[PDB]
RNA sequence: UUGACAUUAUUGUCAGGUGGGGAGUAAAGUUACCACAGGGAUAAUGGCUUGUGGCAGUCAAGCGUUCAGCGACAUUGCUCGGCUCUUCCUAUCAUACCGAAGCAGAAUUCGGUAA
């Protein structure tokens, strides 16, 4: 009841993680540039 | 390009010493003078916490210099570390 | 007067005149310049595991040149290897030996410490104690506590206790009736030739607060006790020969005792019709240029009451 | 922070049972200077009884170390031994090993012990029994699980591994 | 367990620190080193390629709602080698010609045609 869902969402999980990391990087860069 | 038995918990990610530079080019935005000074420590390397732990010098990294400054250039593509005092 | 000589020191060395003025009280005309001339590498042998004589030849196997340090003790040698990690010796400045020389330990007794963050003094005391009795260690810097425990484990004292709390609260914790150690609380520090930050980063607020804090540290130390030994890595009068005056005035139970050996200088005589000096002339001082050891002060007292 | 439970001492001695046989009983029966075991948030130390008695005056959050640190209990309930314990293990080392003076640096770097170093390691050492290393100085360098018996290690290619390194004095280089 | 108090040495009281041991109103998360195993999809000229850098500032063809931003060229601060016969390219060492250079002659340097 878990491995099938993990396999199905593996691509979605990777995309979400990459998007979150990129958003964090952009937020940090903007905060640095905000000064 | 990065900054440096000291390693403890790192796996086979050996970094050649050629990629290690002790000095960076520091410029003051409010002053028309620039000084070449040693790199003290990396504060926050973006794009990864592991990059901060390993001391990488990617663009945008915040560092400290022996008088905080942020690197603005890409050292991996030119071999120099240009930083602007914050 | 001819202030050009004073200007030369501030010009060449970039020293702030505010701090420089403290080193011109009826001294030699170039005393400040002489002070900056020095502004050595000494290693203390670990007698617990290996004698200095054995280390006087084992290190030579790699071509390392060593010489005895001054005349205080032969335990140290003056100029990453497995010997370093073996605990056979610890890198320690010759100045750091004087607090332990004055603080002569006795076997089976307990030693109380306040700010031995580097851990060299505690390890030397334990070596003199031959791992007997108990040695306390304290430091406000939580991060530096790893240096103390790591050094103790490497040198194998086996009788050291490390705690993190304000030294002023120490008397109410245990208050053991034994000798206590205080070292290097000064703001107007000594070895500045190594601590480059002191050239400019100094203010009157530091001399107002920090000396008035180490002043209470001495009072807390005697309360925690019973030989009392005070020391500071600075030559300024604001760090020694004046702080202990408050402790002597506020507490009669403590009496001044011989600080240490013949090495070192003493207080000055007087200034004509303008200023004088206290009765703390027994205090011993050192300079980074007159002697190999950096600027340092040592004092010893006994609690009669 | 409390005195070690009798059950915990069983596991503590079991871990010590590897590098030290039943002689470990000679580590507390001396009685010349009594010693007790104390723990501080899963970290255990070997401390004299008299010095440990007065240590209770300090609150647990402020005490960082006491006596000589031996090991620490893992979150899963197992026990691991730190390099700091190497100081005491030298007194009762049942099995010992050594490494070449020109090949000790890799050992200090965490590398395993190779057969390239040959000699007269203590006989009767089991295949996986723990061992302790010395240089020219009888100075402990570390401890780890063995990989081959005395006979197997001697009659082996120099490139073969003879002991698995798990702790060494190099931890103090940081 | 530290300090004070009183008794032919010594035993009790007080004060203070500590106190998942006991009395009454311990474990779960965290971790981008997470390491060992489980599993998801990659990774095997779009005319590519070359001689003049990086970060910082003025100088500014013109665009920024009028032009809220950007921005060429010089300028400034430190800074697996090594064998063999043949064919072919020019980004040519020599032979041929020409121009420039304090080219007195000699010799020399660069550039252009030139395989």
């Amino acid at each position: 009841r878990r491995q099938r869902q993990l396999k199905k969402f593996g691509k979605q999980v990777q995309n979400a993680t990459l998007q979150k990391r990129q958003l964090e990087k952009r937020e940090t860069l903007e905060k640095i540039k905000s000064l | 390009h990065t900054f440096v038995r000291r390693p403890v918990k790192m796996e086979r990610i050996i970094r050649p010493s050629a990629l290690r530079q002790k000095k960076a080019n520091v410029t003051h935005p409010e002053l028309g003078v620039t000084v070449f000074l040693p790199i003290l420590a990396v504060k926050k390397n973006p794009q990864s916490p592991m990059y901060t732990q390993l001391g990488v010098l990617t663009k945008g990294t915040i560092i400290e210099v022996n008088v905080y400054a942020q690197v603005t250039n890409e050292p991996d593509r030119d071999g120099c570390v240009n930083a602007v005092l914050l | 007067y001819v202030d050009r000589l004073l200007k030369d020191i501030c010009e060449y060395f970039g020293y702030t005149p505010f701090l420089a003025e403290k080193l011109f009280n009826l001294f030699s005309p170039a005393e400040a310049m002489e002070f900056f001339e020095a502004n050595p590498i000494t290693i203390r042998t670990n007698t617990l595991k290996t004698r200095r004589r054995d280390l006087a030849q084992t290190l030579v196997n790699r071509g390392v040149n060593l010489q005895p340090i001054g005349s205080w003790t032969k335990v140290g040698l003056q100029i990453a290897t497995p010997e370093y990690l073996a605990g056979h010796y610890i890198l320690q400045a010759a100045s750091s030996f004087l607090p332990v020389i004055a603080l002569d330990p006795h076997e089976n007794e307990r030693i109380l410490d306040m700010a031995a963050a580097p851990g060299g003094k505690t390890t030397y005391i334990s070596a003199m104690m031959k791992n007997t009795g108990c040695v306390f260690a304290n430091d406000a810097n939580k991060s530096r506590t790893k240096s103390l425990i790591a050094n103790i484990h490497r040198l194998g004292c086996t009788n050291t206790i490390v705690c993190n709390y304000d030294a002023r609260e120490f008397p109410k914790v245990i208050g053991g009736f034994d000798r206590i150690l205080l070292d290097a609380p000064c703001s107007g520090t000594g070895v500045i030739g190594k601590d480059q930050s002191v050239k400019v980063s100094r203010t009157e607020k530091d001399f107002i607060q920090i000396p008035h804090l180490q002043k209470q540290l001495l009072l807390s130390a005697i309360d925690s006790v019973g030989v009392i030994v005070y020391s500071t890595c600075s030559v300024a009068v604001e760090e020694d020969e004046a702080v202990i005056d408050y402790a002597l005035r506020k507490r009669p139970n403590v009496k001044l005792v011989d600080t240490g050996l013949a090495i070192g200088k003493e207080a000055f005589t007087s200034y004509r019709g303008k200023k004088f000096h206290p009765s703390v002339k027994l205090a011993r001082r050192y300079y980074p240029h007159t002697y190999n050891v950096d600027g340092f002060f040592v004092a010893k007292f006994q609690k009669i009451g | 922070m409390r005195q070690l439970t009798e059950e915990e001492t069983k596991v503590v001695f079991e871990k010590l049972a590897g590098y030290i046989g039943r002689n470990i009983s000679f580590l507390v029966d001396n009685k010349e200077l009594p010693h007790v075991f104390r723990l501080q948030k899963d970290r255990v130390y070997y401390v004299p009884d008299h010095v440990a008695k007065l240590a209770t005056s300090v609150a647990r959050p402020n005490l960082m170390s006491l006596g000589i640190c031996l090991g620490k209990f893992t979150k899963t309930g197992k026990f691991r031994l730190h390099i700091t314990s190497l100081t005491v293990l030298a007194k009762h080392a049942k099995y010992k090993i050594w490494i070449k003076p020109n090949g000790e640096m890799p050992f200090l770097y965490g590398n395993h012990v190779l057969k390239a170093h040959v000699g007269k390691m203590s006989d009767d050492i089991p295949e996986h029994a723990g061992v302790i290393v010395f240089a020219m100085n009888d100075v402990p360098l570390g401890f780890g699980v063995s990989a081959k018996s005395t006979s197997e290690s001697r009659n082996m290619q120099p490139t073969g591994i003879v002991a698995f390194r798990q702790a060494d004095i190099g931890e103090y280089l940081r």
